[PDB]
C-alpha cells in the first residue's frame, strides 16, 4: 500500500494474501 | 494456501472391492470429492495457474456509475441551479447485481464526478459539491445560508479542469452494510402504511449529496452530473443467489409478475441439440 | 454409523432410524457474546434449560400438486413457552437453533424435498407459515437452482425422511430485537412431486421441530 | 522549485486504476467488526458448491417453469434407447445458464479446469436399473447408438442405496485456456457433448409406479481458475428503474 | 526535467484538507504565551458538565420565559399520580435542547454512552416525600400507571439532608453507535422515555408552603464519546449582519 | 491519558447500609461521581471506541465563509475597481457561533480566495491582492502609487487559475485574541461617544485587505471574491455559554429585545410527550 | 507534521496528544 496523507483509508487497494476455505460452504457435514 | 491451482499425480487403474469413489449420497448436503486421478487413468501436471485475479479486491475495485444530476434551464426538474440527491447504490443494474451478490459488505469508497453540457461540451463554470450527513440542514436554493460550508466537507471545481475525487470511510453505525433487511424499522402496530417502510434499514441512508452553481443569478449553460464509485479494502460475508428477473423500483426486489421468464435460453427437445 | 440418531437438549429427545448426517450451517457452532462484542452495560439473563428444547409447531399436507412452504425465525416462537414470555419482556435478543424436519412414507412413495435456510429473506410482491405463489422465482425475483449455496439438506423418500441443520446467529449487530426483525427464513419446496397408484395411503403429513440454543436477553421493561 | 516534465497520459480518468486520493474527514475511525460467520476470501471458494442443473429445459409458460430442474425415466422395450444430451460448455448460453458456476463465469473471459455433474434418482424403493453417462470430447459429432457413445471416457451407474454417481468431465485441451464458446467461429472451444443411455432397463414390480425423474448438480473441481474480468452480457433494467 | 504524470484530483479546493502553504512573512516570531487558568484540550473535557434541563418547557410567552426550568409538587390524594414525562434523546429537538451536552451534540452525527439527570429538591426544611423515577428501554409505550413503570430500571428518591439524587441512564442498544433520532424512519434509535411517580405524598406541617419544585441537571457519563463532526441545523441571521 | 472511552466492570447487589453513592448534594456545585457499576448490575465492557475526532484541532480545523467582496460595472458600491476590506471574523453565523464558544484563542490560519463573475462563469483576468498592516498607506483608486507593494505583502493570480491560498501567523500583541472584551479602549470620560467603543479591543484589528483588478481603464466583467477561512495549532480557554438569539450586527452581542425565542421547542402539557 | 518551507507556521495540522483533564470544569471543589 502507498499512501501520502495522514489517514488509512485514503491508500490503495494493495496486494491481498491468497488464502481459500471451500470446505465453509462445500462440506459443512459434522 | 492457494497461491495456484492444484496438480494432477499419476493414476493407474483399480480392480477392488468395498471402495468405490464413484458412487455418493447428495442427499446429506455436500459436494462431491471423487477427483481426475480416482475415476479416469491420469498423467502428472504441474499446475502453475495463478488464482489472484478472483480476490474480492480484485473482483470489486473497478468503477461503475451509481448517480446522475440534471441541472435544465428550461424545465420542471431543477430549474434553480441547486439538487439534492440521496446516497443510494440500487439505482444502477450492473453495480446492483455484482454487489447484491453477498449480504453483508463492509468498504472504503472512492468518488469520481464528471461534468459537462448535454451535448458533451466543455465550458467555463464553477460548482461546489457539498456532503449533508443525516439531520444536517439541507440547502433549499442557490444562495442558501447553509451553503457556507461551516462543518461540512465541500468541493470547489471547475468544468475545464480534470474531474474531481475525494476517499470516502466506512460510517455505519452497524459492523457492515446490508442490501437486504427482513423487518421494519419502526416497534409501531404495522397495519398498511408501514408495509411502505418495509426493508428500511436506517444503517444504510448516509445522508445527502447537493450540487449548485456558485453565483447570484442563473447560469449560461445546462449541467450535468456523473457520479462513479469504486470500491477498496472489501470484506464481504454470506452469499446469496444472484438476481434473475428485472428491476423496477429501488431498493425492493419487487418484480413484474405477470411477465416471468426462465433463467437461460430454451431449446425444442431434451434429446437434441 | 450415520443412520440411526439421537438428539437431546433440555428436557426434550428425539431419535430417527434413518438419517443423513447432520449439517453444521456455515462450520460453527453457536456461540455467547464475547466481552469484546458485547455494547450493554447491563448483564443479560440466560434462563438456560427453559427456554432450549424442541418444540413442535404444526403439521402441514405434501399432496400432489403442492407448491411450497417457508416459515420465519425467530418470529414462530414469540407466543409459545417460556422463549415467548422473555422475548416480549426483554428487548435485546440472541440465540442459535437446531432445526428437524420429519417427512416419512412407505417403500412405494416417491418424491423429494429441497430444506434450506436463507437469511435475510427479504419477500417481494406466524407460527404456520405461509405458502409460496412463485416457486421458481423463490416470491423475490431468484432462481431456486441456485439455492443449494445456503445451508441445504435433502429428503429423498427412498433413501431417509429427515433433514438437521443447525444454524448459528447471524447479523451485524451483537444484540437485536425479536419483534422487528426475522434473521432468516426456513423453505421446504418439492422438487420431485409425490406419486403413488391408487390403494396406498395417501396423506403424507410433514411437521417442523426446532430448539433455540444459547439463547440470551437483555433490557427488561413491560411486556409489549 | 523541482523542475519536471509531463508525460502524455495526464488528466485521464481511467477505472480501473489504483490510486490515493485526499480524504473527507479528518481523524475518524469506523465501527469495530464483530465476528460474523460465512465470511467469503475469494470468489473460487463458491465456485465449488452443487447447484441444480437445468437439463430438460424444454418448457417456457408461466404455470409449468418448475418442470425444467429434472428429466424423466421409465421403462422401455431394452435397445439402449436415448435419454438426454446437452454441450459441456459453462459459458455458452443454455443448461448451463441456471447454476451459480455458469453465472459467476459470465464475469471472466477465459477458464481452464475440470467440471463434475452428478445425478440423483428420486424414485422409488423398489425399482432398479443401470444407465450409461458418456463423454464425446471434441471432433465427434453426436452419438448416433449407444456402441458409438461407448468409445468416449464414460461410467456406468447403478442404481441402489447410493443413489448419486458423479461424472468427472477431465480438462482436455488443446491450448493452456478456453474463451467462452459461441456459434461461429469461436465454436473452436467447443468442450464436448454428453450423453446418458439406458444400460438394461428400469425394472419396477407390481404396485409401484412407472415413472421417476433425476436430478443433476454442477460444480467445478480443485484446479478450476479464471482470469480476464469483463462485464456480463446481460442487463437486468429496461429503463430508469 | 522529471517526468510526472497528473491523477484526476487537481485544482480541486477541498474544504477540509490539510496541506502545506506559502508563508506570507518571512521570519516571524510571535508573541510568546503566558499561563492562563482553564484551558481545554478535548470538547468531551466539558461534556460531562452538569447544566439545567427543561423539563417544563410549555409556556412560551416573553414575561414567563424563567417557569421553564423547573417543574412544581404538591400534596395529592396518595394514588401514585404522574408528574413529568419525556423522551431520553439528546439530539432530538426537546427538553435536552436547553443543555450544553445537547447543543454540542448537535455537531456530531452519532453518539454512543451513559446519560445522567441529577434532581435537586428546593423546598421548606419541614416537607418530606418519595418519588419513584424509572426508565423505560425502546419498545415499551408510556407508562399508563406506576405498577407497569416500575418493571423497567428505576431507582426511589427520599427526601432528607441530602437533596439530591442521580438517576443513571445506561447505554442499552442494540447497534454501537446511535444517529440523531427524529420522527418517521429515524424512530428506530430513539432511546426510550423517563417517568417520574408520587410514591407516598408530599407531608408538610401546619405554617409551612403547599407547593415546592424541582431543577434538574444533565450530563454524560465517562464512556461518552461522539464522531462525524457535521455543521448544526440552526443559523443564527436572518439575513445581512 | 483517554485515548479511548472507559470499560465498564463486573457488578452485582449490595445491600448494606452507610454508604449511599446515589444520593448526593448538588447545592456544592461538583458534578457526579455515581457510575453505572454502582446503581444497577453491570456486565464486563472493553470499550474501543477512539476520542481523537473531538480535539480542538479535528474540531476546528475545516474551512468556512468570513468574507465577501463585490466589483460591479454599474453600481454605487466600488465602481472604481478597487475595494478595502477590513479583517473581521464576525461577520456570518455558522463561523461565530462556532469561535465564540471559547473566550481566548491562540491560532495560525490559511486564507483561500474564491473568484468568478456574478453568474458563476469564468473569464480571463487579472487581479491583485494586497494585505495592508495597521498603519500602512491605504489605497484610494485603481491606479494608486500604494500598489507599488515595496514591503507589503501581495499575490497576482488570475480567474482561470486555481484558487489561491496562503498561509498566515499570529499576529497580535497579547497572548492571545478574544472576542468579548468588558471595558473601554481609552482613558477618556466615556459620555456617550466612547459608548460606541465599548467592547472595540485594539488587540483584534489585525489590517485590511486590499484587491483591485490590474489594469489603467475599467474592466470588462463584473467580479465577485469569497474569503475561505481556516484554522490549525489551536488552543482555547475558559469556555461560555453558547449564543441563543439571532445576531443583529458585528462585535456586538446585541439582540432584539422585542423577539425573544426560547432556546428549543415547545409542547403543550408536561405529562404528555 | 509535514513541512516544504523554512517556516513552522506553514505545516500541516499534524496528530495531536490525547489528553483529557475533566476534573478541571467538573470537580473544582477544594
Ligand atoms: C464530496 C462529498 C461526496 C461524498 C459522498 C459519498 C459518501 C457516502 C457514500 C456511501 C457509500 C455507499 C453506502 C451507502 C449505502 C447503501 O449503498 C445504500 N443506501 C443501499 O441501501
Ligand atoms: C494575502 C493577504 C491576505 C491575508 C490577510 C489575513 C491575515 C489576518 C487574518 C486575521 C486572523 C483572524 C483574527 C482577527 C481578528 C478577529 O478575528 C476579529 N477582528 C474579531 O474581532
Amino acid at each position: 500500500t502507498i499512501n501520502y496523507y495522514k489517514d488509512s483509508y485514503a491508500a490503495t487497494a494493495g496486494k491481498q494474501s491468497l488464502k481459500q476455505d471451500p470446505d465453509k460452504f462445500a462440506n459443512p457435514v459434522k | 494456501p492457494a497461491p495456484t491451482g492444484q496438480d494432477t499425480q499419476v493414476s493407474s487403474h483399480r480392480l477392488d472391492t468395498g471402495k468405490v469413489p464413484a458412487l455418493q449420497a447428495a442427499e446429506i448436503g455436500a459436494s462431491s470429492n471423487a477427483s481426475d486421478e480416482s475415476m479416469i487413468e491420469t498423467r502428472c501436471v504441474l499446475n502453475s495457474h495463478s488464482t489472484a485475479e478472483t480476490t474480492l479486491d480484485s473482483f470489486f475495485s473497478r468503477a461503475g456509475l451509481v448517480g446522475e444530476i440534471d441541472l435544465p434551464l428550461k424545465g420542471t426538474t431543477n430549474p434553480n441551479g441547486y439538487a439534492n440527491w440521496d446516497i443510494d447504490i440500487t439505482g444502477y443494474a450492473q453495480m446492483r447485481r455484482k454487489v447484491e451478490l453477498f449480504t453483508y459488505m463492509r468498504f472504503d469508497a472512492e468518488f469520481t464526478f464528471v461534468a459537462c453540457t448535454p451535448t458533451g461540451e466543455v465550458v467555463p463554470q464553477l460548482l461546489q459539491y457539498m456532503f449533508v450527513p443525516p439531520g444536517a440542514p439541507k440547502p433549499d436554493s442557490r444562495e442558501s445560508l447553509a451553503w457556507q460550508t461551516a462543518t461540512n466537507p465541500s468541493v470547489f471545481v471547475k468544468l475545464s479542469d480534470p474531474p474531481a475525487q475525494v476517499s470516502v470511510p466506512f460510517m455505519s453505525p452497524a459492523s457492515a452494510y446490508q442490501w437486504f433487511y427482513d423487518g421494519y424499522p419502526t416497534f409501531g402496530e404495522h397495519k398498511q402504511e408501514k408495509d411502505l417502510e418495509y426493508g428500511a434499514c436506517p444503517n444504510n441512508m448516509m445522508g445527502t449529496f447537493s450540487v449548485r452553481t456558485v453565483g447570484t443569478s442563473k447560469s449560461k449553460y445546462p449541467l450535468v452530473v456523473r457520479i462513479y464509485m469504486r470500491m477498496k479494502h472489501v470484506r464481504a460475508w454470506i452469499p446469496r443467489p444472484m438476481r434473475n428477473q428485472n428491476y423496477l423500483f429501488k431498493a425492493n426486489p419487487n418484480y413484474a409478475g405477470n411477465s416471468i421468464k426462465p433463467t437461460g435460453t430454451s431449446r425444442t427437445a431434451i434429446t437434441t441439440l | 454409523s450415520d443412520r440411526v440418531a439421537q438428539l437431546t437438549i433440555g428436557n426434550s429427545t428425539i431419535t430417527t432410524q434413518e438419517a443423513a448426517n447432520i449439517i453444521v450451517g456455515y462450520g460453527e457452532w453457536p456461540s455467547y457474546c464475547s466481552d469484546s462484542d458485547a455494547t450493554a452495560v447491563d448483564k443479560p439473563t440466560r434462563p438456560d434449560v427453559s427456554v432450549n428444547r424442541f418444540y413442535t409447531l404444526d403439521t402441514k399436507l405434501w399432496e400432489k400438486s403442492s407448491k411450497g412452504w417457508y416459515w420465519k425465525f425467530p418470529d414462530v416462537l414469540t407466543e409459545t413457552g417460556v422463549f415467548g414470555q422473555n422475548a416480549q419482556f426483554h428487548y435485546l435478543y440472541r440465540s442459535g437453533f437446531c432445526i428437524h424436519v420429519q417427512c416419512n412414507a412407505s417403500k412405494f412413495h416417491q418424491g423429494a424435498l429441497l430444506v434450506a435456510v436463507l437469511p435475510e429473506y427479504v419477500i417481494g410482491t406466524g407460527a404456520d407459515g405461509f405458502e409460496l405463489q412463485h416457486p421458481y422465482v423463490l416470491d423475490a425475483g431468484i432462481p431456486i437452482s441456485q439455492l443449494t449455496v445456503c445451508p441445504h439438506q435433502w429428503i429423498n423418500l427412498r433413501t431417509n425422511n429427515c433433514a438437521t441443520i443447525i444454524v448459528p446467529y447471524i447479523n451485524a449487530l451483537p444484540f437485536d430485537s425479536a419483534l422487528n426483525h426475522c434473521n432468516f427464513g426456513l423453505l421446504v419446496v418439492p422438487i420431485s412431486p409425490l406419486d403413488y397408484d391408487q390403494g396406498a395411503t395417501p396423506v403424507i403429513p410433514i411437521t417442523i421441530t426446532l430448539a433455540p440454543m444459547c439463547s440470551e436477553f437483555a433490557g427488561l421493561r413491560q411486556a409489549v | 522549485g523541482f523542475p519536471t516534465e509531463l508525460k502524455p497520459g495526464t488528466n485521464q480518468f481511467l477505472t480501473t486504476d489504483d490510486g490515493v486520493s485526499a480524504p473527507i474527514l479528518p481523524n475518524f475511525h469506523p465501527t469495530p467488526c464483530i465476528h460474523i460467520p460465512g465470511e467469503v476470501r475469494n470468489l473460487l471458494e463458491l465456485c465449488q458448491v452443487e447447484t441444480i442443473l437445468e437439463v430438460n429445459n424444454v418448457p417456457t409458460n408461466a404455470t409449468s417453469l418448475m418442470e425444467r430442474l429434472r428429466f424423466p425415466v421409465s421403462a422401455q422395450a431394452g435397445k439402449g434407447e436415448l435419454c438426454a444430451v446437452f454441450r459441456a460448455d459453462p459459458g455458452r448460453n443454455g443448461p448451463w445458464q441456471s447454476t451459480l458456476l455458469g453465472q459467476l463465469c459470465g464475469y471472466y473471459t477465459q477458464w481452464s479446469g475440470s467440471l463434475e455433474v452428478t445425478f440423483m434418482f428420486t424414485g422409488s424403493f423398489m425399482a432398479t436399473g443401470k444407465m450409461l453417462i458418456a463423454y464425446t470430447p471434441p471432433g465427434g459429432p453426436l452419438p448416433k447408438d449407444r456402441a458409438t457413445a461407448m468409445l468416449g471416457t464414460h461410467v456406468i451407474w447403478d442404481f441402489g442405496l447410493q443413489s448419486s454417481v458423479t461424472l468427472v468431465i477431465p480438462w482436455i485441451s488443446n491450448t493452456h485456456y478456453r474463451a467462452h464458446a459461441r456459434d461461429g467461429v469461436f465454436d473452436y472451444y467447443t468442450t464436448g457433448l454428453v450423453s446418458i443411455w439406458y444400460q438394461t432397463n428400469y425394472v419396477v414390480p407390481i404396485g409401484a409406479p412407472n415413472t421417476a425423474y433425476i436430478i443433476a448438480l454442477a460444480a467445478a473441481q480443485k484446479n478450476f481458475t479464471m482470469k480476464l474480468c469483463k462485464d456480463a452480457s446481460d442487463i437486468l433494467q429496461t429503463g430508469t428503474i
